[PDB]
């Protein structure tokens, strides 16, 4: 039995081709990040989010957000909500896009990396747009959002809408029906249905098993609830149908935009409660009331009521979710961050058992591994 | 968008699709660099009367743990059990 | 099974905190005095844990303040002193405990501004 | 109002300047000193007093919303001007 | 007879209604053994009767499963064994008996 | 003034495609044997 | 006082689990200094191992010395299995640290620490 | 609602199963993607000629920081230590006094630049609009150092770019 | 003491330990030693240098952000030295070569630009300086390498007489010319380890009665050069340079026993044989009998 | 209170008064408590401040120009509840969520008075009173202060 | 009342009848049953309780928590026993959450939960790095997050945030060295809370 030995360490036993046990060395990206949330405010706290996940920054917004305002006891906005359907969605087609197309390109099929990198690229540009930054964006807060939609920015994402499902065309026409592509993605990393559950599995590790479940449509939050979409379910809980349900995801994704799209409601973009989301400029610099609220939620922040939440979301690699305890002040008493990437990789001795070393880069790739969530 | 008439024939036949009406590349279809100055809503906390703010403080309806036992029949699930999925009928099957 | 143990409760030896910082530190359990600054007293609710102030030096290359203390900003709370005791004795840190200051009820009276032969009558309002 | 020291050094517009012994100088040599040359207290000073005819006036520093916090200054001493705690503009009441 | 359960590692149940018949004695016969006055008895037995009546009721899969709520008979029948394992352990575990121990008096107490 | 924010066209935006779209190219197998093996036997005279 | 063990249920079971682990860290040291390619000789390495031992000699609580025992399998396993690298076996060492002054006068000279 | 991604069972008649065959045999499915990776060839590339062109951005662009002015030239700062504050790195050490004219001024205003996450929240907080993210991108240095702005340089960086720096605020202070 | 330079911290990376350091020849064997040892403590160093930015780049680590300083700089120019030394409150020279070339002779790297710096960093004034000379400096040595090292130590002494004057043993370590000379392939030689010298320079700086002083650094043993040839080329696990190069190897380690040693500065010379193999591991593909 | 304000007319605005080098007044904060004046009159023993004028053109002050120079005059800083009368030799200088409170004895005198100091970045910022109602109840001299 | 969040009565009290429930049938082990004002419920038990009541609340028919959502501990010092541990459960059968509490101390192992749920593993590798709390009878207990004989367990409330060691590269020892941590910027502690009350409803009786 010959031993081998974000960034990973792997300690595998092989013999021969097989692989006979795969222990993963992770904390190579552990940099702390609960601690450090203990010493900041609660809008303080919100970038760390944005660095979890980081390729699926507001969706981590969303989670933190939804998680808050259900300790605070307060409702963004309907437009606010809307509007984080819209970028949920969007953030879903970056990673994606990221998980497909790179499980690719580490298999040797670089090349719909490059195509669809174009289109992330231009989704980039709407989280520019909205927020100011490419991807880190603090963009989704507790209350709602940080700033409405600049005039213009829905008529490029319609554009943009319009021609994606042929990108996602493009794609499958390289990767669905290849031969080499099959060989290297059926039958590999199999997962029944009862150990995927045990196992602590989510998402499309759970969907791909033919478990019918998805956040968006049992427990659903903001909006989700008002829009229609289908959840695809894989037949055979393997590399191939997990890589058919993300691409199917993608084609969803853009049927839930097209809703979000038309069905964008007027009105204002957080909560009307100064004393959790900070007033407008021009009321903070000429009402007396609304410069004192600025001045103490940008300095000691709000004060969120005593109490402890589980709250998860639908994030694209899985179920993703936060136990935020309050002590009743207005910084966090504890954040703990539910990575779905975490019980994943856990899972991957398990799913590696029987198959040769080359399919391990696969099953690690079907299973959608960013290092900072699951090292936080 | 300056592809030659046979080029386009030749990518479009390569490809098996229609991609002059789809491209990649963004034209003069994008929305202007300058705007009009908005003028936003605002929200339904702005009144000037019947607006107290004991009448809509979220914060200070929230209440500590309702204590249903302490150490101071039929039976029941924790919820009604969830009802089965129906199959899709924009497109049941790929 | 429960087994007997009748020693005291120490751990200074797995909580991993070098030397230096278990024996030499001088912990301090106290409720923080209210701000003289504002009226509100929820502020000296809870008991305190912090230790003793260690030497700040200005960077050479911006003036801020550096520190080689790795405690000078660990600050515990507690319900109760003996909790704050309970806690130092078994981490080994040396502690002083302070009572907690109570303000003693004070004997108002609106009608003593308008004394008829008492010197608690005011001259203006 | 930048000013060199009798080593040279500019002073800066928060005062600030290594003494002769200061080793610290040695960052400089090879490079230069950052110094911002307009300084605020001087710019300020060049603007002229506003005279108004009202006991009280406000400043919200020009701009609407794009000043600063808008506040009402009072005007009744003849001694001195008001000064905005804000932006440094001053008003006079007019007689 | 349904081709695939849907569940990977799930086989489907050439003949679910005996099958669970089976199960559902086995589970009212391990439920004896333990005290007549201890919820866990009382509850399980109701339940389990209760499937037990409409599997005997319903000759029909498919009119059966929409009784049982249980998705595909044969996570019904997964479920009915993992109730079977349960009740075994739980004899061993008596869970029925007071509570062990207090909580010191502030334990569950927050915020501090 | 009136309240102006991004907002969709009166009526909506035309429709989006998402759907897996791959169409059907080249011959049954039947003809690309027949040609193969027509190619070899043109080959061989 | 009843409280629930680790894994010894008293002081002597306690000790033999510490001699275990010093026979098996005794034993290790010399394939220790081959594997790393250590600078230190098998007599520094065995030094050492005794001196981490002895300075938790005072220990009178089972359920403590059941700890400092786990840790120092995990600790073990840690240098067996090569999961540290040649820097971590090697900060047991200080080698970079030059040494604190210890009497009065002379932490009086350099600062205000005690 | 729910979709089955690979669920189909193949045909089995003999034209089907010939179809299959040809497919095996004379590689039409690998044929196909040739055909799409070579209509790329013939497709305009979507690169730009960097740095004579340039990536689009929007005006809440978050850039290089700077420290602005009233139309006086007296800045903007007063030293209120909200963006101090709320700083989610501590990138931001500011320290005051009374200037010689008595105003409210700063004596130090530092932003650690290696410690700041550009994430905007002191603009946000800041009540004159003193302290601003500007849309200098392209400032790499050589040294750390260079990266440890003061007060001197922060000002610097706003009389260079305020000519932007406020076009850019104009167009976006009515969504503020 | 100047406010800015009273030492403050626990003597780590981010305290200040209160020095101010000009070391010229910061980039070769010693000085990257002599750079660390001031950088572990929170000194101010200024890193005058000859060649490549690319080739001082290793020394950037050394300190925390802002402690080490680059200036360039030339030998012969006055001017440059003065803009390096004016703000130190000691001056360490380490300059030298092995070999001549065209441009610089032992007679320039060992006198004129000692001398250079000894002048201008009186001038200056600079309160401490640190010249470091040889062992077997003689002026009737057969090696002009050892000849210059005379002349000029003695320049030195003459021109900043409260210079302290260091004269090492061969020095041997990772990076030396002596210990990697042999395994590259009559005479008592002591060696000396790289560190124990590097320990005295900095008890130096520190040591107000180093001053005007001069030490001999030498190691603890002495060994027959072929007994000490013999023994790198055994742990090497082998099977067992220009003229002037030779010549010194060839020379016989003086004893001075009137001059003060590594023991007068707190410092325990290393034995060759618990760092020999550290210096010689990289080589491979029974202790040296020393005199008593 | 509220969160928001429904106030759309001009604000008072009124005139400072200077009481010495101590204390700074920037009077349009009062907020017309009179804790000052109390204080003044009943703990200070000193009859210099009151208010002048009516209505809500009502100011606090000493009429007269008029120094408040008393061994306690310090304490009305604490004890205005708002920014109306500052510490002069403290403004600007820091905010309180940035400093750290050593509770310590004053030894300007005998009594011992019990006090916090504030630090930030390892200066001292300021000296506050510690109540201790056996010494100093909750009071400090201007030269402790 | 468009900003505050909307109540739900029949999820309030499915959940508070499923309580009972479970009190009902584990009496041994049950300490408090509570659901918050935002509808989650927590089951509070004895340490000794993990395997029965995590077991049944897995298996019962009318629980059916086939899926362990998180698993992390909470580390409280003015407790006697300062570690909460937390397991956070999913029903996809009945659509539903729960949340099971225990409690430790620093020298009381508890039981691992990997026979019940396969997810536990690795997060109880990771309150045993960021906690200490020992598992008893787990495959594989060791550190997951933390360096290679990294000493302490960073997320108690009483480790420093910037811990005790910092590493660099030396060039004299030619490698990566830890030493006593100094920092060019200390961390300012800011003391943010106000001194006025801000929620009645939680106040703590005098
Ligand atoms: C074989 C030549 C075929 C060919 O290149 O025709 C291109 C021509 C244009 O192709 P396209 O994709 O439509 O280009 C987009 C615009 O139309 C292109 O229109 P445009 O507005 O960009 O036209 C300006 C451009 C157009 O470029 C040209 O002038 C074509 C010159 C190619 C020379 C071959 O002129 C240039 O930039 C000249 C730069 C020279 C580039 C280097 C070419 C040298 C190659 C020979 C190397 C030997 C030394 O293609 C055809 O007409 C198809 C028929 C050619 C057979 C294939
Ligand atoms: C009168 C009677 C006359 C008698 C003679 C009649 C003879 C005619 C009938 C014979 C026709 C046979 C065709 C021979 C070609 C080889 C066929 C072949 O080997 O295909 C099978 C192979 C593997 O296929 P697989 O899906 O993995 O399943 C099979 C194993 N279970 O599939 C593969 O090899 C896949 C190759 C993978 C590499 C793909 C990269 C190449 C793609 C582009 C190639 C373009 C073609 C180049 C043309 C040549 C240029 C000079
Ligand atoms: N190493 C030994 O065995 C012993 C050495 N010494 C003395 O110690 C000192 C340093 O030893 P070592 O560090 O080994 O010598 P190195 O050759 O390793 O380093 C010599 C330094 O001198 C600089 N230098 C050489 N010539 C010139 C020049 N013409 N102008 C400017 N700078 C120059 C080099 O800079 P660049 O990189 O630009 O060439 C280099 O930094 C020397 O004086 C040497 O004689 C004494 C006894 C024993
Ligand atoms: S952009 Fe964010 S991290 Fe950077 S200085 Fe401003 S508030 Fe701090
Ligand atoms: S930049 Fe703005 S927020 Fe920061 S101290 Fe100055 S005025 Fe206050
Ligand atoms: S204490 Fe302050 S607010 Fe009250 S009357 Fe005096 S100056 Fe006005
Ligand atoms: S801090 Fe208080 S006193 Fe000062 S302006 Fe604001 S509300 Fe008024
Ligand atoms: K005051
Ligand atoms: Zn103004």
């Amino acid at each position: 039995n010959l031993t081998l030995n974000g960034v990973l360490r792997l300690v595998m036993e092989l013999s021969g081709e097989m692989v006979r046990k795969c222990d993963p060395h992770i904390g190579l990206l552990h940099r702390g990040t609960e601690k450090l949330i203990e010493y900041k405010t609660y809008l303080q706290a919100l970038p760390y989010f944005d660095r979890l996940d980081y390729v699926s920054m507001m969706c981590n917004e969303q989670a933190y957000s939804l998680a808050v305002e259900k300790l605070l006891n307060i409702r963004p906005p309907p437009r606010a909500q809307w509007i984080r359907v819209l970028f949920g969605e969007i953030t879903r087609l970056l990673n994606h896009i990221m998980a497909v197309t790179t499980h690719a390109l580490d298999i040797g099929a670089m090349t719909p990396f490059f195509w669809m990198f174009e289109e992330r690229e231009k989704m980039f540009e709407f989280y520019e747009r909205v927020s100011g930054a490419r991807m880190h964006a603090a963009y989704v807060r507790p209350g709602g959002v940080h700033q409405d939609l600049p005039l213009g920015l829905m008529d490029d994402i319609y554009e943009f809408s319009k021609n994606f499902s042929l990108r996602i065309d493009e794609l499958e026409e390289m990767l669905t029906n290849n031969r080499i592509w099959r060989n290297r993605t059926v039958d590999i990393g199999i997962v029944t249905a009862e150990d995927a559950l045990n196992y602590g599995f989510s998402g499309v590790m759970l969907r791909g098993s033919g478990i019918q479940w998805d956040l968006r449509k049992t427990q659903p939050y903001d909006v989700y609830d008002q829009v229609e979409f289908d959840v695809p379910i894989g037949s055979r809980g393997d590399c191939y149908d997990r890589y058919l349900c993300r691409v199917e995801e993608m084609r969803q994704s853009i049927r839930i935009i097209s809703q979000c799209l038309n069905k964008m409601p007027p009105g204002e973009i957080k909560v009307d409660d100064a004393k959790v989301s900070p007033p407008k400029r021009a009321e903070m610099k000429t009402s007396m009331e609304s410069l004192i609220h600025h001045f103490k939620l940008y300095t000691e922040g709000y004060q969120v009521p005593p109490g402890a939440t589980y709250t998860a979301i639908e994030a694209p690699k899985g179920e993703f979710g936060v136990y935020l305890v309050s002590d009743g002040s207005s910084r966090p008493y504890r954040c703990k961050i539910k990575a779905p990437g975490f019980a994943h990789l856990a899972g991957l001795d398990k799913m590696s058992k029987g198959h040769m070393l080359a399919d391990v880069v696969a099953i690690i790739g079907t299973q959608d591994i960013v290092f900072g969530e699951v090292d936080r | 968008a300056s592809a030659t008439r046979f080029i386009q024939w030749l990518r479009n036949w390569a490809s098996g699709r229609d991609l002059q009406a789809k491209l990649q590349l963004r034209y003069q279809e994008i929305s202007k660099r300058t705007q009009p100055p908005p003028k936003l809503p605002v929200g339904p906390s702005h009144k000037l009367s019947n607006n107290y703010y004991c009448t809509r403080d979220g914060r200070r309806e929230a209440m500590p743990p309702s204590i249903v036992m302490s150490s101071q029949k039929k039976a029941v699930s924790p919820a009604p059990p969830i009802k089965r999925w129906e199959l899709s009928q924009d497109e049941p099957y790929l | 099974q429960l087994i007997t143990v009748d020693e005291k409760l120490d751990i200074t030896t797995i909580t991993g905190v070098p030397e230096e910082h278990i024996k030499t530190r001088k912990a301090r359990i106290f409720v923080p005095a209210r701000n003289n600054m504002q009226s509100g007293v929820n502020n000296t609710k809870k008991w305190k844990m912090e230790f003793d102030t260690r030497e700040r030096w200005e960077n050479p290359l911006m003036g801020w303040a550096s520190t080689a203390d790795p405690l000078s900003n660990l600050v515990l709370t507690f319900s109760t002193k003996e909790d704050a005791v309970a806690f130092a004795e078994k981490n080994g840190w040396s502690y002083d405990v302070e009572e907690r200051k109570v303000p003693k009820p004070k004997s108002k009276s609106y009608g003593a501004n308008f004394s008829w032969n008492k010197r608690t009558r005011v001259s203006t309002k | 109002g930048v000013r060199t020291s009798p080593t040279g050094e500019k002073v800066t517009h928060t005062g600030q300047v290594y003494d002769d012994g200061d080793y610290r100088k040695v960052r400089f040599v090879g490079r230069q000193k950052e110094v911002n040359e307009n300084f605020a207290i001087d710019l300020i000073a060049e603007q002229p007093v506003s005279q108004v005819g009202s006991r009280v006036i406000s400043c919200d520093g020009g701009g609407g919303a794009l000043g600063h916090p808008r506040v009402y200054i009072n005007l009744d001493k003849e001694t001195k001007t008001g000064t905005c705690g804000y932006c440094g503009l001053q008003f006079r009441q007019q007689h | 007879l349904k081709k695939t359960t849907g569940l990977v590692g799930l086989a489907v149940c050439e003949t679910p209604h005996e099958r669970l018949k089976i199960l559902y004695t086995k589970i009212l016969d391990v439920l004896g053994h333990i005290p007549k006055n201890a919820a866990y008895r009382k509850y399980t037995e109701q339940i389990t009767n209760e499937k037990l009546s409409m599997v005997k009721a319903e000759p029909d899969v498919k009119k059966l499963e929409e009784r049982l709520q249980g998705g595909q008979i044969e996570e019904v029948i997964l479920q009915a064994e993992n109730e079977l394992s349960l009740a075994r352990k739980m004899i061993q575990w008596k869970p029925w008996e007071p509570l062990v121990e207090e909580p010191p008096a502030s334990q569950w107490k927050w915020p501090i | 003034s009136k309240v102006k924010q991004d907002m969709p066209p009166v009526g909506g935006y035309g429709p989006i495609d998402y759907k897996r779209n791959l169409p059907r190219r080249g011959l049954s197998g039947y003809s690309m044997f027949a040609v193969g093996i027509g190619a070899l036997l043109f080959g061989y005279w | 006082t009843s409280v629930k063990p680790i894994f010894s249920r008293d002081m002597n079971e306690a000790k033999r689990r510490v001699r275990e682990l010093y026979r098996a860290w005794y034993r290790e040291v010399p394939n220790t200094v081959h594997l790393f390619q250590l600078d230190i000789s098998v007599k520094q390495g065995r030094d050492k191992v005794r001196e981490m031992f002895k300075k938790n000699a005072h220990i009178t609580d089972p359920r403590v010395v059941d700890l400092l025992v786990i840790k120092g399998k995990m600790e073990l396993e840690e240098t067996i299995k090569v999961w540290k690298q040649r820097t971590h076996v090697m900060r047991f060492f200080h080698e970079t640290e030059a040494p604190r002054p210890k009497d009065f006068l002379s932490k009086f000279y350099v600062g205000h620490d005690p | 609602t729910y979709k089955y991604v690979n669920l189909r069972e193949p045909s089995m008649d003999m034209k089907s199963v010939t179809d299959r065959a040809a497919q095996t045999l004379l590689w039409t499915e690998l044929i196909r993607g040739l055909g799409m990776t070579l209509s790329y060839l013939f497709r305009e590339p979507a690169t730009i000629n960097y740095p004579f062109e340039k990536g689009p951005l929007s005006p809440r662009f978050r850039g290089e920081h700077a420290l602005r002015r009233y139309p006086s030239g007296e800045e903007r700062c007063i030293a209120c230590k909200l963006c101090e504050a709320v700083c989610p790195a501590q990138a931001i050490t500011i320290e005051a006094e009374p200037r010689a004219d008595g105003s409210r001024r700063t004596t130090r205003y530092d932003i650690d630049m290696t410690k700041c996450i550009y994430c905007g929240f002191c603009q946000e907080a800041c009540p004159v609009d003193a302290i601003v993210e500007g849309p200098n991108f392209e400032f790499s240095t050589e040294t750390h150092e260079e990266l440890l702005y003061n007060k001197e340089k922060l000002l610097n960086n706003g009389d260079k770019w305020e000519a932007e720096i406020a076009a850019n605020i104009q167009a976006d202070y009515l969504y503020r | 003491l100047h406010h800015a330079v009273i030492p403050h911290g626990k003597g780590g990376r981010s305290s200040v330990s209160g020095i101010v350091a000009t070391v010229f020849g910061a980039t070769g064997f010693l000085g990257r030693y002599v750079v660390n040892h001031l950088g572990r403590m929170g000194s101010q160093v200024i890193v005058p240098h000859r060649c490549e930015p690319y080739d001082t780049m290793h020394l950037r680590p050394m300190g925390d952000l802002g402690q080490i300083i680059f200036m360039d700089w030339n030998g012969r120019d006055k001017d440059s030295i003065r803009r390096a030394v004016e703000h130190s409150s000691v001056v360490i020279n380490l300059v030298g070569r092995e070999w001549e070339t065209q441009n610089f002779d032992f007679e320039d790297v060992f006198v004129k630009i000692p001398q250079a710096i000894a002048q201008v960093s009186k001038e200056a004034g600079v309160e401490k300086f640190i010249h470091i000379s040889h062992l077997n400096a003689d002026i009737k040595s057969s090696s002009k390498y050892l000849r210059s090292k005379a002349v000029g130590e003695k320049e030195v002494r003459e021109t900043f007489p409260e210079a302290t004057i260091i004269k090492p043993a061969e020095i041997f370590g990772r990076e030396d010319r002596f210990l990697n000379y042999f395994a590259n392939i009559k005479t008592v030689k002591q060696p000396v380890y790289i560190v124990d010298v590097t320990k005295g320079i900095i008890n130096a700086i520190k040591d107000p009665d180093a001053r005007g002083k001069t030490f001999a650094f030498v190691g603890p043993s002495r060994y027959l050069l072929f007994d000490l040839v013999q023994y790198v080329f055994a742990v090497a696990h082998r099977p067992f340079t220009t003229r002037d190069k030779v010549e010194r190897i060839h020379t016989t380690d003086k004893i001075l026993p009137h001059l003060p040693g590594l023991e007068d500065l707190g410092v325990e010379a290393t034995p060759l044989e618990l760092k020999a193999i550290e210096v010689l591991r990289r080589h491979r593909t029974q202790p040296a009998k020393t005199i008593p | 209170g509220s969160d928001r304000s429904r106030f759309l007319e001009g604000k008072r605005a009124v005139e400072d008064k200077n009481i010495g080098p101590l204390v700074k007044t920037i009077m349009t904060r009062c907020i017309q408590c009179t804790r000052c004046i109390r204080f003044a009159s009943e703990i200070a023993g000193v009859d210099d401040l009151g208010t002048t004028g009516r209505g809500n053109d009502m100011q606090v002050g000493t009429y007269i120009e008029k120094m408040f120079m008393s061994e306690l005059s310090g304490n009305i800083i604490d004890i205005c509840p708002v920014g109306a009368l500052t510490s002069k030799p403290y403004a600007f200088t820091a905010r309180p969520w940035e400093t750290r409170k050593t509770e310590s004895i004053d030894v300007m005198d005998a009594v011992g008075s019990n006090i916090v100091v504030s630090t930030r970045t390892g200066e001292v910022m300021r000296i506050l009173p510690r109540m201790h109602e056996d010494i100093n109840e909750e009071w400090i001299s201007d030269k402790t202060r | 009342r468009p900003t505050v969040r909307p109540r739900n009565d029949v999820a309030h009290k499915q959940l508070s009848a499923f309580g009972e429930y479970v009190a009902e049938i584990l009496p041994k082990y049950v300490q408090q049953v509570q659901v918050s004002c935002f509808n989650e419920l927590e089951i509070c038990i004895h340490p000794d309780g993990v395997i029965p009541v995590l077991t049944f609340l897995r298996d019962h028919s009318n629980a059916q928590f086939k899926s362990l959502a998180d698993l992390t501990a909470v580390d409280i010092p003015t407790r006697q026993n300062r570690f909460e541990i937390v397991y956070n459960l999913l029903s996809l059968r009945f659509n539903s959450r729960i949340r099971v509490k225990t409690y430790t101390d620093e020298l009381t192992p508890i039981e691992s939960s990997v026979p019940v749920y396969k997810a536990a593993n690795w997060y109880e590798r990771e309150i045993w790095d960021m906690f200490g709390v020992f598992f008893a009878n787990h495959p594989d207990l060791r550190r997951i997050l933390t360096d290679y004989g990294f000493e302490g367990h960073p997320f108690r409330k009483d480790f420093p945030l910037s811990g005790y060691v910092e590493l660099r590269y030396d060039d004299e020892v030619k490698r990566v060295v830890a030493e006593p941590v100094e920092l060019a910027q200390e961390f300012r502690k800011f003391d943010l809370n106000s001194p006025w009350e801000a929620f009645p409803a939680y106040r703590q009786p005098p």
